[PDB]
């Protein structure tokens, strides 16, 4: 017999059920299978969490047309010297991963149609934000822990990105009053989930009122660690009609008895007010408002990679 | 409800109306269209083996049936391509993938009838990119 | 012959 | 959460104004709050007992929408407390509670009725207070009327409560008890009804204090009138009591027994059979009773009841009809002068029922007509519209059942119709009835009798055509048409001069014809009436006939008006008086031809008939531009799907052949192909084949090009020699060839050539059809052909040979009957063929 | 293994067999399939590129060659040519797609993912080739021919409906979805439909009457729905219905209005129902019909009432029956034609109220309270004996109708007062047509009135019942009596009691003193009647007379002529009453002597002749009713003032400070169930209340009142 005459179609069928070291090893038998070793059919989804590597190999693998690649908690501390044509990734998540700022800026400069992204814990610069402003189809985005961004860059990105559905711009340790004001003023009007926690001394009532009057389709809200909450904030929140989730953790500016005002919302389903409510008062609060749940979701769900419903195979 | 199937060697078999419907080729050919239909490529009793498998599926039995030589497996893969049967093609592909799973890259060159066609620099470069 | 009279009772 | 508490606290402010305002305000809010309605319910029920009247009014009113806008257990609580309050010792509380409970039930479900019924039973049973009894009975009657089937186990209790209350001094209690019993009987069960009937019988059997007998007999009437069936089982025992009680000189008892009789007659067809004569005798005996006005007369209810019972007897019993005309009818006729106007209608209705059942009794009805006419004559002069309306209805029915009835009473009955027609106080319905009676009188009598009264009949009808109400004008035109038929007939000789009336009739009809905005019925009636006017008396009309015909053309173009005009044109064209339709005919027949392709059967048949008569009677003024236009659309009609239209088309072609031959060249295309296809159809039978044969006979005589005898034979015998799965096709082809031969003076060579010879089956059929009525003696070969065909394997060929032999024998009996007899008596092998030939000869024989 | 050139010559011949539809060999199918398979098996680097271009060229050539045949055909010709060619092409294309399934499985799937938009499946390739080659040159001709066929079918002919269905299916499938169908067929269809229906409607209305146009339009709409159901795509339903409704009804609504008026003038139920069904389909188009109906009912009611004139003022039956007939006819019309629509019943209710509470009779009496009074008089006329016992079924219907009419009367207090007085007079003299009628009327009044009025009526009934029981009991202990309570009866109270009844008077006084203690009996004599026996006449006369008449005929036994100055002292009667009763006596043709003076001589007419022995000289006094009407109207007015004052105090005692408009509105809605007050009366009552120190006006903020204790 002879396998050299076998059609090229069946090679994809053989290679479909085949693990990563397996094909990475079989690719060396002959150039004939080396040609099909890298075919867009196989690399439908990729997952390389925890696997340390170099930027060159990451670029070579990503150039083939990976749709959903998730590499969190990986080591990417090395310069990149390779050049590639623009990629076509549609689902990338690199939260909490250790990568180089210059390498990350270079890698993201080729991504333009990324339907989702996650940059929790990443450190970037103004060029990174400028390049990310190109992706006008970003339905979901994350800005938790981002460092290196600027107020002008944030405003430009907010102006460019309008179709975004959910975002988490919280825990920013480099945010300024001007940057927060620009983000509030230039925010999109279709945002469903907004997380802006961490701004204790930078959040103002005027910014919250402007955000409430700008986007009326907010489903989930997060305003933790805010010391600028009063009855005006409650009225502004009640002005919305889809308050399905609110968060006021560590809100020392709102009295525990004032929490009864949140029960007037008809669409209210949950509310996390941990930090302000005294112990024992939870039972009384539940008795007053038995149509909702308090302190039932310990972890947030805005821009959470766990990608985003896509099941990985390779 | 009688349909006939003729192989290359000329021997005539018997297929039920609901037996050949597993293959989509016969399904569509009967869907839009007392004689023996000659199939030029399929040979010998590989048609009978295909009928046996499709009647069984009218795991472990897969390996039990496929515990055969390389030539029979290749003929079965080509028959699955000809008749366009999804399950048989999938099971043959999985069998081959297991036949390569847990095998040394040096062995495949000798055992799967492929002479090594590469340069020393090419082999070094291929090993270099595969460091991931 | 016959007669039909009407009267009211009060305190 | 605070205003409610404030209002509830303020509702006990020891001031009437505060309580009133609080109640009114709270009702204002509860017009578009949980676990506290137990306060508002309690306070409303407590304020039901308030000292002030106005607060009580608000309390009783508030329960209306409260029950709708409240929870479930609150409704149960309010119903329970109202029911408990209804039995208390406070009169005002009982009255207010009864009113409130009625209001709650009205604006309302399965549990509440069952809850109420138990206490409402004792509420009804309590006789201490008479006022609350009426509302309790009304509530229970309403409960039984709707969703009465849910209650299935409280029936003995409700019966035991209801039965004693047929004695209370208030008559209203008796009436409502009767109504409640009637509602209960509709769904009660065997034991309840049995007990009720047994109690009623055991109380009526030995009864004194005749005041109670009235309500007992009313109850026994109501049970029959509501239950219907399930009462004849005891009827053999009930009837003696009711017939025995009828002799007592009680005016009220006399009505109720007769009403019971009527109910028994209408609802017990079988059980009342033996006593029908007794009921009739009682009704006839009591039908005549009539011995600041505070008289309070009641002697008319007995007469009304007797008349209604007579109606019920007549309209139900039919096997003994002559007894009615013998005895019942004279009394009813004599009682047409009854003073009261509500029983006159009743006796009239009885007589109309008799007449409707009359449909030998006919001569018996004839014998009594003069009395009927004499009685009705005085009634027509009355000032009441209803009496005159019913008299007209009676006359109409009398004429309908008996055609030649009022042959002599015209000059005493016409003045009444005239008086009714022109009366200041007459209503529209009376005029319509009078005109309808006049129409039915005129239709069913010979025209001779109405001749002297035309001078008095024409002016009122002509004026009646001008009445603004349209329904009057419709009947006026319908009468005018028949009056035109009367004034100058055509099928019978006559001598009446009709000149002074044509102008008036024409003038009164032309105005309605030239309207184009009046109702459709008036337009159709006007078209038909003017068509009849021109058809009968149109010769004396002057210069207005061309204009009338132009209007007739103008009316052929609407879609909801043309059919009537087609029928009118058909009627006017085919009349004994030949009038000039030629100006119409110039631009008329294109439109009638155009109507053929409109998939409407009635229009097709009408236009075919109109074309037939138009061709037959107006041949001299036809042009080739219109006849071909007519001929164009015939081929689509000739089809086997609908035989009637094809037969009419063949008739039109036959008329055209008999009249105008030069246009017969235009059929030799698709028309003959359609005809050949129709002949080959396996459905041809009846008179359509006769029409086709007549058309062939008329066509062959004309002898146009490509339509000679040889040509027609070529078309007819084409497919036979080409290489027809139904035998009937061969019969039809043979009949057509034989008919064409019969028309032709000479076809001897063709007959001989056919006799020379599946094909031989057609040859035998052709010989038989040719011999069907023509003798073929001069051939000397038919016997040889029959003998040759005798030895045949098939049975169809043998049948064809037998038919040919029988037809030949019919054609020439002297030269074939001895031959057939000799063949029968000579060869025993051939016996079935001889029998078939003899049967054919016997069946197809002539007079002698 | 196999090159392309080796098989293409045989493949072309094989594909040619698939077209030009004939019996297809059971083996040639696989023979053709095998060539494709062997060609297709010889980063992915697939093989099947070259065959696609050749197939496209073959289909191109076939379509152009077949189009050359039918470029110049006519209506039926183009329809047939298109239909059979389309069916054959669809079948052959599906077969060819089946033959080359390997390409569809691999090569087109690969090229679709890459991003090349020019590659389709072979069946879709055949459809797009048809659309690009044959559809474009013939679309106008096919569409116009189909439209002409449809127009022919609309004028009553018969067409081959299967021809249009094929064209519609081809249009729908060629949208590779409804893109082609909407822009190639629906636009022309809906453009021609508008013109056809416009000209048809204008021509039809030019000649035929407007009534038949409604039937024509409804038939047209039903036919359009059937047509869309039978040989058109379902998506056209709403658009076609809306366009037809527009072009048929919205332009002609203007004449529809006048037609509606004319059909209201002369009753036509079915036609009105058809118009209601038609104009209902236009949004917000029923309002004009409602307004016209209300105006017509109002005008008809006023015209019907004004016809009677002076007679209706004093004839309750005619006045009530005119209103009842006008209400009944239009109520039946509303139930039947308009299917119990809320707007139409509201219009009927408003019109009925308007012509019941203000008409020609009210202007004659200079007041709006004549209607309730006449209604009460009609009820009294119904419920009396009146020379014939009424049937129970007929009386109940009349009472129900009267209760229906009573709902639209604003001044219900007048009706209540008059009905109470008349019921009292009926019960005292014991002349009732039937007790069931009284019971039913009391029940209806319970349902539809207050609770105090009902309480008074029930107390009247209870008193008459207990009096009857007492009379029955006292008869054995021994003429009749009617003992009644004081405050529950409306009668407001000088008589020389004759010796003929003195013994009975003393006996009954003793009996009542023995049975009951502390109760004094006040005797009403003007409401007491009986009989007499007489001696000095022609023979035995029996007569019915009032007790005052009893005394004034028994005062003279042997004497005949008396002077009324002495007669007044003899009978102890005032001037006016004695004069009126003497005028009544003179009017009875039973006495001989109209101006009465104290010296006037009045004698006895000896030997009086009478036609009948049963004579009732107690005729009703004419002036008594006219005198009583003014008194009861004044009493009603005083009661109205008292109720208004009480309501104002009650409303101000809950709201401490209030304005004028709110006060008037609250008073009107609180008294809305009894009568509608006039603003001047309320203002006068407020001014009186301010004077009597009950409520004061706050300083400043004018037109505001405040409660003061």
């Amino acid at each position: 017999v002879s396998w050299d005459s076998l059609p090229d179609e069946l090679l994809l069928g053989i290679f479909s059920c085949l693990c990563l070291p397996e094909l990475l090893k079989v690719s060396g038998v002959c150039k004939r299978w080396y040609r099909l070793a890298s075919d867009e059919s196989l690399w439908q989804t990729l997952d390389l969490t925890g696997k340390n590597l170099h930027p060159d190999v990451t670029g070579r693998l990503l150039s083939q047309g990976v749709i959903a690649f998730r590499c969190p908690r990986s080591f990417m501390d090395q310069p990149l010297a390779e050049h590639f044509s623009p990629f076509r990734v549609q689902h990338m998540d690199l939260s909490n991963s250790v990568i180089e700022v210059s390498t990350l800026h270079g890698i993201l400069s080729q991504c333009s149609k990324l339907q989702n992204l996650s940059l929790e814990g990443l450190r970037l610069s103004d060029p990174i934000v400028n390049t990310l402003a190109k992706n006008s189809n970003l339905v979901r985005l994350n800005l938790s822990g981002c460092s290196g961004f600027s107020e002008f860059a944030l405003q430009t990105l907010l102006s460019s990105c309008s179709r975004l559905d959910e975002l988490n711009l919280s825990w920013c340790f480099d945010f300024t009053e001007k940057h927060v004001q620009v983000a509030v003023a230039h925010v999109s009007e279709t945002i469903t989930q907004l997380n802006l926690s961490g701004y204790r001394k930078n959040l103002q009532k005027s910014d919250l009122s402007t955000l409430v009057r700008r986007c009326p389709n907010l489903v989930h809200l997060d305003l933790s660690d805010s010391v600028m909450l009063k009855n005006d904030c409650f009225q502004e929140f009640f002005q919305l009609n889809y308050l399905q989730h609110l968060s006021l953790s560590r809100c020392y500016d709102i009295i525990p008895e004032t929490l009864l005002e949140l029960g007037e919302i008809p669409t209210l389903k949950t509310l996390q007010v941990f930090g302000i409510v005294p112990d024992g008062t939870l039972q009384l609060l539940k008795e007053a408002l038995p149509h909702l749940q308090i302190n039932c979701s310990h972890f947030t769900t805005i821009a959470r990679p766990t990608i985003w419903g896509i099941k990985c195979r390779l | 409800p009688s349909i006939k199937l003729q192989s290359s060697d000329g021997e005539i078999f018997e297929v039920d109306v609901e037996i050949a419907k597993q293959s989509v080729t016969i399904k569509t050919m009967l869907e839009d269209l007392d004689d023996p239909v000659p199939l030029p490529n399929v040979n010998a009793a590989i048609l009978k083996k295909v009928i046996q498998w499709c009647t069984h599926h009218k795991p472990v039995w897969d390996q039990e049936f496929l515990k055969v030589d390389q030539g029979t497996l290749f003929e079965l893969i080509l028959a699955a391509n000809y008749l366009d049967i999804k399950g048989l093609l999938d099971v043959t592909c999985k069998t081959v993938a297991n036949m390569i799973k847990g095998k040394t890259p040096e062995e495949i060159r000798k055992t799967f009838n492929i002479k090594n066609d590469f340069t020393e620099e090419e082999e070094a470069q291929v090993r270099k990119e595969n460091q991931w | 012959k016959k007669w039909n009279a009407v009267a009211l009772w009060a305190w | 959460s605070y205003h409610i508490s404030n209002l509830l606290e303020k509702m006990t402010s020891s001031d009437k104004d505060f309580r009133f305002m609080a109640t009114n305000d709270l009702m204002t809010e509860l017009q578009k709050d949980d676990d506290s309605e137990r306060k508002v319910v309690k306070m409303i029920l407590k304020l039901l007992e308030d000292k002030n009247g106005e607060v009580q009014n608000l309390a009783v009113k508030c329960l209306g929408p409260l029950v709708s806008k409240v929870k479930e257990y609150q409704v149960e609580t309010i119903v329970d407390t109202l029911c408990t309050n209804m039995l208390s010792d406070k009169e005002q509380l009982r009255d207010i509670s009864s009113i409130g409970l009625k209001t709650v039930i009205g604006e309302l479900a399965a549990n509440v009725c069952k809850k109420i019924t138990g206490r409402l039973t004792s509420a009804i049973a309590k006789q201490e207070d008479v006022s609350v009894q009426l509302e309790a009975l009304d509530i229970m009657a309403d409960m039984l009327s709707r969703q009465g089937g849910l209650l299935v186990n409280f029936h003995p209790s409700i019966l035991t409560c209801l039965l004693p209350q047929l004695t209370s001094p208030r008559l209203a209690v008796r009436k409502r008890t009767i109504i409640a019993l009637g509602h209960l009987v509709m769904s009660c069960g065997n034991i309840v009804f049995v007990d009720l009937i047994e109690h009623l019988l055991s109380e009526l059997s030995k009864n004194d204090s005749m005041s109670t007998t009235r309500t007992y007999i009313q109850c026994i009437a109501a049970i029959s009138r509501q239950a219907g069936h399930r009462i004849g089982e005891y009827l053999e025992k009930i009837i003696p009591l009711v017939v025995k009680f009828c002799n007592v000189d009680d005016d009220e008892l006399r009505e109720y027994c007769i009403q019971a009789f009527e109910s028994f007659v209408r609802r017990c067809p079988k059980e009342v059979y033996p006593h029908v004569s007794t009921i009739i005798n009682i009704c006839l005996k009591y039908l005549t009773y009539d011995p600041y006005s505070d008289d309070d007369d009641m002697s008319w209810k007995v007469r009304r009841a007797a008349a209604k019972c007579l109606d019920a007897v007549v309209s139900t019993r039919h096997e003994m009809l002559p007894e009615f005309y013998k005895t019942v009818s004279p009394a009813l006729i004599s009682r047409f002068k009854e003073r009261e106007e509500n029983v006159k209608a009743d006796v009239f209705h009885a007589y109309l029922s008799l007449l409707k059942q009359t449909r030998t009794p006919l001569t018996m009805l004839q014998s009594q007509v003069p009395n009927i006419v004499k009685a009705l004559h005085k009634q027509m002069k009355e000032k009441s519209v209803k009496t005159r309306q019913c008299c007209f209805n009676m006359l109409t029915e009398l004429v309908n059942v008996l055609p030649g009835a009022l042959t002599q009473h015209i000059p005493v009955l016409v003045p009444g119709i005239i008086f009714s027609l022109n009366d200041k106080s007459s209503s529209s319905n009376l005029k319509i009835d009078a005109l309808s009676c006049l129409y039915v009188i005129l239709c069913n009598h010979s025209p001779q009798v109405f001749h002297p009264h035309v001078q008095a009949l024409v002016p009122p009808v002509v004026a009646c055509v001008g009445d603004p109400f349209y329904k009057i004008t419709s009947e006026a035109l319908l009468v005018t048409q028949q009056l035109v038929k009367v004034i100058r007939p055509l099928d019978q000789p006559s001598s009446f001069d009709a000149t002074p009336y044509i102008k008036d009739l024409f003038t009164c009809t032309i105005k309605r014809l030239k309207a184009a905005d009046i109702d459709q019925e008036v337009k159709e009636r006007a078209i038909s009436c003017m068509g009849q006017i021109i058809c009968n008396l149109g010769d004396n009309l002057g210069s207005d006939l061309p204009n009338t015909l132009q209007i007739f053309l103008e009316r052929l173009k609407n879609e909801i008006t043309r059919l009537t005009t087609v029928k009118a044109l058909t009627l006017i064209a085919g009349s004994p008086l030949k009038i000039d339709l030629r100006p119409v005919l110039g631009e008329g027949v294109p439109i009638l031809a155009s109507f053929l392709r409109k998939n409407q059967r009635a229009l097709k048949l009408g236009t075919l008939s109109a074309l037939d008569i138009l061709i037959k009677n107006y041949s001299d003024s036809l042009t080739a531009a219109m006849i071909d236009a007519v001929l164009d659309e015939l081929p689509p009609l000739i089809s086997e799907s609908d035989m009637h239209v094809s037969q009419m088309a063949i008739s039109f072609l036959t008329t055209l052949a008999k009249v105008y031959p030069s246009s017969l060249s235009k059929i030799s295309g698709s028309i003959l192909n359609e005809l050949i296809g129709l002949v080959r159809s396996p459905l041809l039978q009846g008179g359509a084949l006769s029409a086709m044969l007549d058309f062939f006979q008329a066509l062959v005589v004309t002898g146009t090009n490509n339509l000679g005898y040889m040509d027609l034979l070529r078309m007819l015998t084409g497919p036979v020699y080409s290489q027809l799965t139904h035998k009937q096709s061969y019969y039809s082809i043979a009949k057509c060839v034989a008919a064409l031969t019969r028309a032709c003076p000479k076809e001897g060579p063709a007959v001989v050539g056919q006799f020379i010879q599946s094909i031989r089956l057609l040859a035998l059929l052709s010989l038989g059809e040719v011999g069907h009525h023509i003798d073929l003696s001069g051939q000397l070969e038919l016997k040889s052909v029959i003998l040759e065909a005798f030895s045949s394997p098939s049975e169809e060929v043998k049948s064809a040979a037998s038919y040919a032999l029988g037809s030949i024998s019919v054609g020439n009996l002297p030269e074939y009957l001895p031959f057939v007899l000799q063949e029968i008596t000579s060869q025993p092998k051939r016996q079935y063929l001889l029998l078939h030939s003899l049967k054919e000869i016997i069946s197809s024989a002539s007079v002698v | 293994q196999i090159g392309l050139d080796q098989i293409w010559d045989d493949l072309r011949a094989g594909i040619q067999q698939v077209y030009t539809r004939q019996s297809m060999a059971k083996s040639r199918y696989m023979e053709l399939y095998t060539h494709v398979y062997n060609y297709c098996t010889s980063g992915a680097q697939f093989v099947g590129l070259e065959l696609y271009k050749r197939l496209k060229e073959f289909l191109k050539n076939y379509l152009t060659n077949l189009l050359k045949d039918g470029e110049d055909l006519m209506d039926e010709s183009v329809l047939k040519f298109y239909t059979q060619q389309w069916e054959d092409y669809r079948f052959s294309s599906k077969v060819l797609n089946g033959i080359c399934a390997y390409l569809n499985r691999h090569w087109v799937r690969r090229e679709c993912d890459e991003g090349r938009k020019g590659i389709y499946e072979i069946y879709s390739l055949a459809l797009v080739t048809w659309r690009d080659c044959l559809f474009r040159p013939l679309n106008k001709q096919v569409t116009n021919a189909v439209l002409k066929l449809i127009e022919k079918e609309r004028n009553g002919e018969t067409i081959n409906t299967r021809l249009i269905s094929g064209v519609v299916q081809s249009y729908v499938e060629l949208g590779l979805t409804l893109t082609v169908y909407k822009e190639s067929f629906e636009s022309q269809f809906l453009a021609d439909t508008e013109r056809f229906y416009t000209r048809e409607s204008t021509e039809f209305l030019q000649q035929n009457p407007v009534t038949e146009y409604m039937k024509k339009a409804e038939a047209r709409l039903l036919e359009e729905q059937r047509r869309v159901q039978v040989y058109l795509h379902e998506s056209t339903q709403d658009e076609l219905a809306r366009k037809c409704e527009q072009v048929l009804i919205e332009k002609h609504l203007e004449i529809f209005h006048t037609e509606f008026q004319n059909l209201l003038d002369a009753d036509k139920n079915e036609d009105l129902g058809r118009m209601y069904n038609l104009v209902s389909r236009i949004q917000d188009g029923l309002g004009e019909l409602k307004k016209l109906l209300e105006t017509h009912i109002h005008n008809q009611g006023l015209a019907a009432i004004e016809k009677c004139g002076e007679a209706a003022l004093n004839d309750p039956k005619m006045y009530v029956q005119t209103v009842l007939d006008v209400h009944k006819k239009y109520n039946a019309l509303v139930m039947s034609a308009f299917n119990n629509d809320a707007g139409f019943v509201a219009a009927l209710d408003k019109a009925c109220g308007r012509f019941i509470n203000n008409n020609a009779v009210t202007k004659m009496a200079q007041s709006s309270s004549k209607s309730p009074e006449l209604l009460a008089r009609y009820c009294d006329s119904l419920l009396k004996k009146s020379s014939k016992n009424p049937e129970e079924a007929e009386l109940e219907d009349t009472l129900n109708q009267v209760m229906v009419v009573f709902k639209y009367i604003e001044d219900k207090d007048v009706f209540q007062k008059f009905y109470a007085k008349m019921l009292a007079k009926r019960l005292v003299h014991q002349n009732s047509a039937s007790d069931d009628a009284e019971a039913s009327m009391i029940s209806k009044l319970k349902q539809a009135c207050g609770f105090e009025y009902t309480s008074k009526l029930q107390r009247m009934f209870q008193d008459i019942g207990v009096s009857k029981d007492l009379n029955e009991q006292f008869k054995k202990h021994l003429f009749s009596i009617q003992v009644l309570s004081s405050g529950s009866w409306p009668f407001q109270q000088t008589f020389a009691l004759p010796s003929e009844l003195e013994r009975s008077y003393q006996r009954f006084t003793a009996f009542y003193a023995s049975r009951h203690s502390g109760r004094k009996l006040t005797w009403l004599y003007q409401l007491s009647k009986g009989e007499l026996v007489t001696n000095c006449f022609k023979n035995r006369y029996t007569l019915q007379a009032s007790t005052f008449q009893m005394a004034i005929l028994l005062q003279y036994n042997t004497e005949d002529a008396y002077t009324v100055q002495q007669l007044t002292d003899s009978t102890q009667i005032k001037m006016d009453i004695l004069a009126q009763v003497l005028q009544i006596l003179l009017k009875s043709k039973l006495l001989v002597l109209v101006e009465l003076k104290p010296d006037t001589l009045i004698k006895l007419y000896l030997g009086y002749k009478n036609k009948k022995l049963r004579v009732n000289i107690n005729v009703p006094m004419k002036t008594e009713q006219k005198q009583e009407q003014e008194t009861t109207h004044k009493n009603i007015e005083e009661d109205r003032k008292l109720l208004i004052q009480a309501a104002i105090v009650r409303i101000m005692k809950m709201r401490k400070v209030l304005k004028h408009q709110q006060l008037l509105g609250e008073v009107l809605t609180q008294l809305s169930s009894r009568f509608k007050p006039r603003v001047p009366v309320i203002k006068k009552c407020i001014d009186i209340l301010i004077e009597k120190e009950y409520l004061e006006r706050v300083d400043g903020e004018k037109d505001t009142y405040s409660y003061l204790a």
